[PDB]
């Protein structure tokens, strides 16, 4: 009735989202061969949010899985859940994406209209209702900031009214993979401002940090690193999908958290995190989740939230919960920490409730935060741009496929003007 | 302001690694297998 | 041709499988090298007779006629509340040993028709049976007979 | 809800802490894994578990590691079991200055995390000794960092006193006299035990030749359970934990009292002869049953605190107290005509299974502040004088930060402590 | 958490350290090809002290052989070693293992004080390690010549190590003829007995005992002043093929043979000796009133002969894990005045080094005096 369309693109987005369509599988109790097995009939009445129907009770996801390689669709079908995904919506590219945002965005710009746009309008019009559009691209690669981020300006050209919600993977300098990350990620955050209202930020050092300080596992793979985000993405729609006490949705999370049309870069979190050895020794109640919620070590974008005042702060909740103390510790943390919130805005906290706890838990509280220290993410990726631009060193890959020098200067000439707004209202 | 740490949480410095039988740094949390158990979806 | 047992690879749980390592002969030190700090201390929360005297001395029988020198307790002197608001039995001198004494069938039969209660013979046999079932050792007592007659 | 924090620090306090949490767990229905098929010492989590209030901090790796692999591994929080890297080597500047300074930020949060969980907290139960670099120097780190934070609160430490005639340490009296340098400022009840008397108590009453250390951890275990019965078991005459700082210490540096526990007996002697109330308190005062090496006949008792337990009647207590205070042998002090103090509870003496004790109906615990321990301070600075004259063994304590500027400063402070058994012992007119 | 780097320097040290590794490997249950045997869980808990492991159950020591080596690898347990550090460079290998180590405490160097390889190269290499790790303890087991070269050697060594063990083959021979009735003293038997005396004091570093005292604590306990550090070993429950069934085993019985004069490693005179510090390290499952009572009873029998102006002239240690075969065992170690006779003979046998030896003899004299 309020169906959600998820656009998974890239070598990232087909291995990040490959964990995202697993917690949607068990919280609705979906078998990996299509049919539902369970007893409680609360979770098949709102099955249509994520699962279309066919004959024989079979539920396939509304899914888009695109890449310019054939590389990663030989891996998402190679997982445990590969039979669940739809057969036609793997949209192939026989060639390679090849690290550059030049190949996907302008050379493969005319290719994506036959590729992704003709599958979306086939699908998203066919639903009995719609809510919004949610895409997960890697900023530092070739398909995500190639095919995917042009589509963020393509469907938004068709339907202006809906809501864009990008769980975006911005890289960090400490854990690095490619040396030209000022050349694929800086060239996409200029496009995100006009065309994506709800813009999250995911890092790769803070995610290992959470599996070091908190879960204490010593050799974390990507699969353990991708459930701390796959719990987040499933845990934000906990009121569009289940009953409860105080339901919220993706307009009710954007009115509270976006005061200005360009002050809209959020950052995430996830409350109930405790180690592998002390499971039962911690009492998961209200005042301990909200003590995990606010500190610097828990928050998934690799920034220190103390240098910058939160303009606005959101939340969500689940589980059989008593409202009073939930609404009470968030009376304290605005009041005791008046230094780390702005003045001139009376309220800064939003809360929303559900009824069902997640699988194997009792409570949960996903965190979404608009702070004015996301400019720490966007000063370091412009600190290294013009310190590399002056030798022009890796430019000779970009004048040979169809973009000029003159659009390179404008992408950072508005990057500071983003930061010139966060700094003024600090 | 920094917040306190125990012995051998981050491992951003490079350490030699043992099998967990030998009582070494960060032995216990990898000795214990992570445990979970559920019965069904509750009611509202 | 193989054994049915193949172990995990570490004290960590759910490790990948590995074979059981062979302990060679005259190299089994498990039976000899036990520890001594916590191994001597095994008190599981999941037995012996009791030594001394009780402060009430209910285990020894009570003497019939007391000496003057007797200061050893026997429990017959009740609480001060039971001396300041006595039952009428205590008011005129019949007490709990006269309740709990073993009387006779003819004594209880003389008690029945003279205490103001008219009882059938089968009802008297049933009352004696219920009193002997109520008493653990089994006899005729005034408290047991009155309690069985009140309950049934 | 009169709770206390029960740290076990150093090696000489943790095997007792093995035996301490045996005796609390067997007393109640709590299993070793903490599932009950208590609120003083135990925090309870709603899954079905109980968690004790005890942090086991020591620099030595193996004695904590023998618990995490031991049979009591499913009891504690496994972040309370705190270990550093290298031992303190019985060196004060290693257990308080160079390796002990690395672990004090962690354990300031850990006493704060437990106390934020507790409701009606009434103090601490640290368990240390008087010879250790990590047992006597390091407990004076966990003491001065709490009175700057918690301040006025009742601290009860059970400290193995260095014996008159036996010992095993060598450079011991250099920092024992430094332990007392700050625990005069910030300790309010520092109980003490010589193990040398318990070596001979077993040889006379208990029919024991060759006793181990595992037997002495159980008898030290009972004294802790005797003083902590009035928190978990309501009695006729309660004694609570702020009352111990007005009963006992008369002048603010005389807070070092003894302990014993009278009817230590086997199963073949207790069957033969009875145990009234008027003879287990007679067995308290006899010189063959105090658990600390001392002869009380040269000492005038200042303030006993008889803790009874089990099946006792309060006229039987006061019949016995006037028989004893008329005795011409045992002497007292004239400006304390009050003298004694009783405590009567309705919970019996427990027994460990597989032990050597018998099932006695009554058992007492007298906790006598006495005079006679002053002459055991005559020998603890006489020992200090001789090493310090020739600067012997100083070459290592100066290795890790300490200097000569404190060793004479401590000796006069332990000289001034011996004087304060003479301004108060010489009677007014 | 204590650590150890073991170096065999010079020939006699090479063949005694070979028996050292054989003794620790049999006490820890490793097949000489390197595979682990795990009959009990106490064997592998602190193998990190002396070893680092390999992929597939193989283990390899923290030992460097520097100076014979083909004979050692041809011997019983040669296959365990690392063939890349057989140096004959030493600085690079010692920082390699000491940089792969986590928290270092002490070093086991096997040498002698009577020859051209164990003495000069020993002093050079102890200088080259003390210049690199100034906060560790160098247990440098040594062999000195019989009183019936070292003056060149010792006068940097007494500054550096303070953990040498110097009485020798004449005492070893007379032990073998008298208290063992052992007819043919082979060199391997003396290597065996010295190696077991090595392994006796390495159980507080590897096993959870009862009175746990590591090497830095041993240094602080034993050494009063920074130049009186030459110590005297001995291993107690040794007897013959016959006398076992005639003797009994108790703590008062092993006290007799750990203070037996014919048992100690010394061709010296405790009747002219005065022990500043004694440590008796016990291994087994033994009651401790027996230990402490027998300790101070055998100190009570001799008021003169244990040192005056020290109240506790002795120290005991005990571990919960005995040797192989024997239900309990003891190892006695002392720091007496019964050792300057060797210095007097080796000095009556450059010139400032001789003067420093005369200084050390006068140091013993002026501290034995009242
Ligand atoms: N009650 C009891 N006392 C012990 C035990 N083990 C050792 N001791 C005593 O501890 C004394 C020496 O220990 P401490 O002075 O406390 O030294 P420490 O705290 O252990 O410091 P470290 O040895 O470095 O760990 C000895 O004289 C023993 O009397 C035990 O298991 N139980
Ligand atoms: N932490 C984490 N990082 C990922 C994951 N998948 C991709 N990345 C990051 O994404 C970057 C690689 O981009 P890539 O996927 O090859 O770009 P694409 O070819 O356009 O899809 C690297 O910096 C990786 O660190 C993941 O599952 N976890
Ligand atoms: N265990 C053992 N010791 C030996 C052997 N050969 C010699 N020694 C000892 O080595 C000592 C002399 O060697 P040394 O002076 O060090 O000459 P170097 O090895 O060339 O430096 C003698 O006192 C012997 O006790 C042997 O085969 N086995
Ligand atoms: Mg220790």
């Amino acid at each position: 009735m309020r169906e959600i369309v998820h656009l998974q693109a890239g070598q990232c987005g087909n291995q990040i989202g490959a964990k995202f369509w697993e917690v949607i599988s068990d919280e609705h109790g979906i078998d990996p061969t299509g049919t539902y097995h369970g007893d409680s009939d609360l979770q098949l009445e709102r099955i249509n949010v994520y699962y279309n129907e066919a004959t024989g009770g079979k539920y396939v996801p509304r899914a888009v899985l695109v890449d310019l390689e054939p590389g990663t669709m030989d891996s998402v079908r190679s997982g445990p859940f590969g039979q669940i995904f739809r057969p036609d919506n793997f949209v192939f590219g026989q060639s390679g994406a090849g690290n550059n945002w030049a190949k996907g965005h302008y050379t493969e710009g005319a290719e994506l209209v036959d590729s992704v746009l003709d599958v979306v309008r086939k699908e998203a019009e066919s639903c009995d209702c719609l809510q919004g559009f949610q895409l997960t691209h890697s900023l530092g690669g070739g398909t995500g900031s190639g095919m995917g981020t042009l589509l963020i300006s393509k469907i938004r050209e068709e339907y202006p009214d809906r809501i864009m919600n990008t769980f975006s993977v911005v890289p960090s300098p400490k854990v690095s993979d490619t040396v030209v990350e000022p050349y694929n990620a800086t060239l996409s955050v200029h496009q995100l401002v006009e065309n994506t209202d709800e813009t999250y930020c995911i890092d790769n050092e803070a995610l290992y940090d959470i599996c070091f300080r908190t879960l204490k596992l010593t050799t974390p793979t990507y699969g353990d690193l991708n459930h701390l985000v796959s719990a987040t993405m499933s845990g934000v729609t906990t009121c569009l999908r289940f009953p409860g006490q105080l339901n919220a949705d993706l307009r009710k999370l954007a009115v509270n958290m976006v005061p200005f049309p360009r002050l809209h870069f959020f950052m995430p979190g996830f409350a109930p995190l405790t180690s592998r050895g002390s499971q039962q020794y911690r009492a998961l109640t209200v005042p301990e989740l909200t003590q995990q919620m606010f500190d610097a070590k828990n928050m998934m974008a690799a920034c220190d939230p103390r240098h910058g005042r939160y303009l606005t702060v959101a939340a969500v909740f689940r589980g059989r919960m008593s409202m009073k103390e939930v609404d009470e510790q968030m009376l304290n943390v605005q009041n005791k920490n008046s230094s780390y919130f702005v003045e001139w805005i009376p309220n800064n906290v939003k809360t929303a409730v559900c009824d069902i706890p997640p699988r194997g838990l009792k409570m949960s509280a996903t965190f979404i935060g608009n702070s004015t220290a996301i400019q720490e993410l966007f000063k370091r990726i412009s600190e290294q741009f013009t310190a590399m631009f002056r030798r022009k060193a890796f430019l000779h890959w970009y004048t040979g496929e169809g973009m000029d020098e003159m659009e390179f200067t404008e992408a950072e000439s508005n990057m500071n003007d983003l930061v010139s707004e966060y700094q003024q209202y600090q | 302001a920094v917040s306190p740490q125990s012995s051998s949480t981050p491992s951003w410095k490079i350490e030699t690694k043992y099998s967990t039988r030998v009582l070494t740094g960060n032995w216990t949390e990898e000795r214990r297998k992570f445990i979970k158990a559920t019965e069904k979806t509750p009611q509202t | 041709l193989l054994k049915p047992e193949d172990i995990v690879l570490k004290e960590p749980g759910s490790s990948e499988k590995t074979l059981r390592t062979l302990l060679r002969p005259s190299d089994k030190v498990s039976n000899h090298y036990k520890t001594t700090s916590s191994e001597i201390s095994a008190v599981v929360g999941a037995c012996y007779p009791t030594y001394g005297v009780p402060t009430i001395r209910s285990d020894i029988p009570a003497p019939l006629i007391r000496r003057v020198s007797d200061r050893t307790s026997y429990g017959e002197e009740g609480n001060a509340y039971s001396l300041l608001h006595p039952t009428i039995f205590a008011q005129k001198g019949v007490f709990e040993r006269d309740f709990f004494k073993t009387r006779s069938k003819q004594e209880i039969s003389e008690i029945l028709c003279n205490i103001g209660v008219k009882l059938s013979e089968d009802e008297f046999e049933n009352v004696w049976n219920l009193a002997s079932k109520k008493h653990h050792r089994g006899e005729v007592c005034v408290e047991n007979i009155r309690s069985v007659l009140d309950e049934l | 809800m009169r709770e206390c924090i029960s740290v076990h620090v150093g090696q000489a306090g943790v095997q007792i802490g093995n035996a301490c949490w045996e005796l609390y767990c067997l007393e109640h229905g709590i299993q070793p894994d903490g599932q009950m098929p208590f609120n003083t010492f135990f925090s309870e989590t709603g899954a079905g578990k109980h968690v004790p209030r005890a942090v086991f901090v020591d620099l030595e790796p193996t004695v904590i590691d023998e618990v995490r692999t031991g049979t009591y591994r499913q009891l504690f929080h496994p972040e309370q079991l705190i270990t550093g890297k290298e031992d303190a080597a019985n060196n004060y500047a290693r257990g308080h200055y160079t390796i002990g300074k690395e672990l004090i930020d962690l354990v300031l949060d850990r006493i704060r995390k437990l106390a934020d969980q507790c409701t009606g907290l009434q103090g601490f139960l640290i368990f240390h000794s008087f010879g250790g670099g990590t047992g006597s120097g390091f407990t004076s780190l966990l003491m001065e960092r709490l009175s700057v934070d918690y301040g006025k609160k009742s601290k009860l430490e059970f400290s193995i006193y260095p014996a008159p005639q036996v010992s095993t340490a060598v450079v011991e009296p250099y920092n024992s006299i430094l332990t007392t340098h700050t625990t005069l400022e910030h300790s309010d009840c520092a109980f003490m035990v010589d193990n040398e008397a318990i070596y001979d108590i077993c040889r006379r009453n208990l029919d024991i030749e060759r006793p181990t250390y595992t037997n002495l951890n159980r008898l030290i275990g009972q004294i802790v359970s005797s003083i902590t019965a009035s928190l978990r078991f309501d009695g006729a005459l309660n004694v609570d934990l702020t009352e111990f700082q007005t009963n006992l210490v008369p002048y603010p540096r005389i807070h070092f009292p003894l302990a014993t526990y009278a009817p230590v007996i086997s199963a073949e002697k207790a069957y033969h002869e009875q145990l009234s109330v008027a003879e287990i308190t007679n067995a308290c005062f006899e010189p063959a049953n105090q658990m600390v090496k001392c002869d009380p006949r040269h000492g005038k008792y200042m303030a006993c605190c008889l803790l009874y337990r089990g099946d006792v009647v309060p006229k039987d207590v006061n019949a016995a107290i006037a028989t004893i205070k008329t005795k011409r042998t045992i002497q007292f002090v004239d400006w304390c005509p009050t003298g004694f103090k009783v405590g009567i509870n309705y919970q019996p003496p427990t027994v460990v299974p597989g032990g050597d004790l018998a099932k006695v109906q009554r058992a007492v615990c007298m906790l006598s502040n006495t005079t006679a321990i002053a002459e055991a301070w005559a020998r603890l600075d006489h020992k200090f004088d001789l090493m310090y004259a020739k600067r012997a063994f100083v070459h290592w304590y100066v290795g890790e930060g300490m200097e000569e500027g404190e060793f004479s400063e401590a000796r006069e402070d332990m000289a001034a402590l011996e004087k304060d058994y003479e301004e108060v012992g010489m009677d007014s007119v």
